[PDB]
RNA sequence: UACCCGCAGAAGAAGCACCGGCUAACUCCGUGCCAGCAGCCGCGGUAAUACGGAGGGUGCAAGCGUUAAUCGGAAUUACUGGGCGUAAAGCGCACGCAGGCGGUUUGUUAAGUCAGAUGUGAAAUCCCCGGGCUCAACCUGGGAACUGCAUCUGAUACUGGCAAGCUUGAGUCUCGUAGAGGGGGGUAGAAUUCCAGGUGUAGCGGUGAAAUGCGUAGAGAUCUGGAGGAAUACCGGUGGCGAAGGCGGCCCCCUGGACGAAGACUGACGCUCAGGUGCGAAAGCGUGGGGAGCAAACAGGAUUAGAUACCCUGGUAGUCCACGCCGUAAACGAUGUCGACUUGGAGGUUGUGCCCUUGAGGCGUGGCUUCCGGAGCUAACGCGUUAAGUCGACCGCCUGGGGAGUACGGCCGCAAGGUUAAAACUCAAAUGAAUUGACGGGGGCCCGCACAAGCGGUGGAGCAUGUGGUUUAAUUCGAUGCAACGCGAAGAACCUUACCUGGUCUUGACAUCCACGGAAGUUUUCAGAGAUGAGAAUGUGCCUUCGGGAACCGUGAGACAGGUGCUGCAUGGCUGUCGUCAGCUCGUGUUGUGAAAUGUUGGGUUAAGUCCCGCAACGAGCGCAACCCUUAUCCUUUGUUGCCAGCGGUCCGGCCGGGAACUCAAAGGAGACUGCCAGUGAUAAACUGGAGGAAGGUGGGGAUGACGUCAAGUCAUCAUGGCCCUUACGACCAGGGCUACACACGUGCUACAAUGGCGCAUACAAAGAGAAGCGACCUCGCGAGAGCAAGCGGACCUCAUAAAGUGCGUCGUAGUCCGGAUUGGAGUCUGCAACUCGACUCCAUGAAGUCGGAAUCGCUAGUAAUCGUGGAUCAGAAUGCCACGGUG
RNA sequence: ACUAUG
RNA sequence: CGCGGGGUGGAGCAGCUGGUAGCUCGUCGGGCUCAUAACCCGAAGGUCGUCGGUUCAAAUCCGGCCCCCGCAACCA
């Protein structure tokens, strides 16, 4: 069967939403194709710096982008000198004038995003997808993950034939709406068209 | 299944399209074997 | 000549097989189940480590490979060293001659056996220690070996011989007991059939249901008497006897074996058995009898697509007796005979000896037999003192599957045929036990609008819409049992658009990079269907260590763009489906050679692998459940744009003072948990009922879709590996097409009417939407609409009068005052444009249709049925889709 | 009263 | 040749006494099935060999022509 989104079924609940600005219908449509071409842009920037999440609110006039990330020195740079540059290219992509935030990522184990990136950056170097999973699994459970699942998918060690392994360790409830399930997925592009990998991260109820 | 199959058939094809002389046959006369009298032993039915 | 010395210069001297596994050695390009490879498995159908070539590597190396041949591996002919219950394999059972084997004791012999000695066992070869060719092969000295045969001399445990014994193996006698053991002869009763009568009248018989059949010429039913043949109810029993085949009423005559008790007797007289002889179910054959019932063949009737069958009605050989043959069976315990040893329990049958027989009993001892099960054995299943355990003696038999127990020959037979018993050729398997599944016209328990009980439809008619086909220049592409067909498409006039026709462009409609020129923009111009091609004007946003750079446009050549092109069977992502079904697994332990099993099953119970109790399992995870939204009661807060109970006033309007009660609004809380009572139940889980409660046992509805299944769907949303096109398969335009119509199917709407149609009045909703928007009031128009114009980003204004309903009138069972298809005329609106091809209005026209063959769908309650309302998509275009309330 | 095949 | 019989939907048959074309199978369309066969429902189709006469009217009565069968073709 498939399965619903397990970020989209808890938003109101345990997830909060990304984009948290209101509209009227005048400027609805137009909010959502800039909020758009801001994420399009800083995954494509800061794909080397580590991002997992870059919510977006909007106070009067003006966009206010923070960003979540493993890596705060490299996303600041040096005295900022690249948060300013970020902040002018933003400010056209809008229209208004931006203002670039940073958080912290503690432990990048333990963020979906991040692992997910982790083990898709791996197999396009052509290393053995089992040892990829695996070691993302035990990472993440000694470091307090009350649950993890990995599902790797399609064309694995370059096969004719299409696969999906996947590989759980501890408690991952995803009837639970109680349940905090971090989740994310990425494509990984190889010479064997793409693999696909999601990962699931319980870390506890309420 | 649904496995690749590898059938044959033949076409065809042929267009359409749409007595012997007295002179070409010789012909003995004779008479014939078997039973019946005087007239079997003398006439000449048989061809 | 060997052998030795001198000269010149790396000079004159490396290939063959292999690289998928077995087996040491891997990657590209070509090829596309073709060509080919191949010892066996197999490789090759567009990413080939298996073909062919290349590069690299492995192995041998003056050789390397292929073929043939022998042994090996092969314990696969097994002496060393295999088997035979089910894999191939125990003669159908006995008797028994040659043959093999033989209890115990003393003596003797010295054949086997053992020890020693001599003779011989040609030399070479082999093996050991040496020697000689530069080494090695090659040659050679000495030895060991030649496992053998003979002769002689000893040994005498074992085997054998000869002699003499013994009593435990084997037999004979005595006395009893049980027995469907065999052969011959009588006899009893029950039943079927027929025959001859009496009573009697319309059916009988048969089957799933019938018919053929018998019957008014008196059947079937019933009673009396008679004939004849065959078989022996009850007893009757995993009871008994027999070598096996087999043996069943009672009585007599002839007769075989077994077993038991105590004693006496012979003294190894034994066990096994190729060839040989006998016995040997049923069918079948011969000669002669018999013939009730049954019943191959055969006949008719059914059933069936057919029915040469199963079922029915008949019925001949045969079945029965006598005397001959035949010699076979899943003749089976699928287990040769004889003997010895090796833990137990429960029975049955038949003897026998001891015991207040004191009881149908207590204590032993033989024989045969049934079921459990231990050690051990076995591939496992199982066998298990009656072995398939531990041994010994003799016999029979097996050596891949088919061909084939067949052919030929021999022997036997009256015949049918039996017995003995091949090979060519062909395949890489065939086979046994056990395991997980799936399946069963196997069984058990349980569920579900699955059936049943009901209500309403589809299938027929006309329309709408989708699909197939056909047509076409094109009718763009996709979706095809359930799980495609009002599906992608939440809306094709142009656009959309992917298709056709014709007309155009070639670094391009779209993006980046460099070069050079111009601020961007504005404004009319004549051709042309349009794309497109030929003309007047205009600033200069901006900083300038002043070059121009940046905003933006055209021109220029190449890196490139572009592709709704192919592959969903190379992919990601997303979705359908079994199925909101209760399942699906893991870890550690344990059982099993192992696949696997257990847990997860069993006893209860639940909507539920839900919960309890058990149990070599103990635990864990994904699922179930809960956590979420909505609805059903109440409380708290908060009252405008919503509300109006109690107050005053009124244009009778919550409209205006005011009110904060009530409805309602949307935040926060309470409430329902088997919590309480009774009974049922293994004191358990739970169940049945009751109370209070707005709601009661998951209160109703949604969201939530385990591991997986179908190479399911989608490269045409997007992404994407590979292939492909690159003056075209890319790009621009106008017109056409996706709307075609002999047909077939799907899903809908409207009907066929009085529970109704038309006319006039009149009541009660909910939920939505709205600024290039919703659009009141008033005015014009029969109407669709038009003109003017407040309000409203909206609990305020607008869309917007809900309709079924109700009351009053009217129609009278008629293709009608039912039905509205179709066509003509005239309009309205949106839109550059309604010809192809929009919707709506008015006047006229008034088809089919009178409740739909076989078949088939939905639904368990605010449900079905029926009635309207709104929304997304959208300029316009809803009978579809999504949502809302009414009645019910 | 049912039935065959892939 | 002499005598007699027969040509009927695609197949085998009935109708031949002038005014009326049936039966079983096959074909076509719909169902059932995952699909096919069986089974269930619905619909079509015949110049009556051929030519000519007779009649108001011909599958039918009558003649010629063509094909197809059967019987006869003997006594010397």
């Amino acid at each position: 069967g498939q399965k619903v989104h397990p970020n989209g079924i808890r938003l109101g609940i345990v997830k909060p939403w990304n984009s948290t600005w209101f509209a009227n219908t005048k400027e609805f449509a137009d909010n959502l194709d800039s909020d758009f071409k801001v994420r399009q842009y800083l995954t494509k920037e800061l794909a080397k710096a580590s991002v997992s999440r870059i919510v977006i609110e909007r106070p009067a006039k003006s966009i206010r982008v923070t960003i979540h990330t493993a890596r705060p020195g490299i996303v600041i740079g040096k005295k900022g000198e690249d948060v300013e540059k970020l902040r002018k290219v933003v400010a056209d992509i809008a229209g208004v004038p931006a203002q670039i935030n940073i958080a912290e990522v503690r432990k990048p184990e333990l963020d979906a995003k991040l692992v997910a990136d982790s083990i898709t950056s791996q197999l396009e170097r052509r290393v053995m997808f089992r040892r990829a999973m695996k070691r993302a699994v035990q990472n993440a459970m000694r470091l307090g993950a009350k649950g993890i699942k990995v599902e790797v998918s399609g064309r694995l060690g370059g096969a004719e034939i299409a696969r999906t392994e996947w590989y759980r360790e501890g408690r991952v409830p995803l009837h639970t709406l109680r349940a905090d399930i971090d989740y994310n997925t990425s494509e990984a592009h190889t010479t064997y068209g793409v693999i696909g990998v999601k990962v699931w991260i319980f870390k506890g109820e309420i | 299944g649904g496995r690749r199959h590898t059938s044959f058939s033949s076409a065809f094809v042929y267009p359409e399209v749409d007595e012997i002389n007295p002179a070409d046959l010789r012909i003995d006369v004779y008479r014939t074997s078997g039973a019946g009298g005087q007239h079997v032993n003398r006439t000449e039915s048989a061809v």
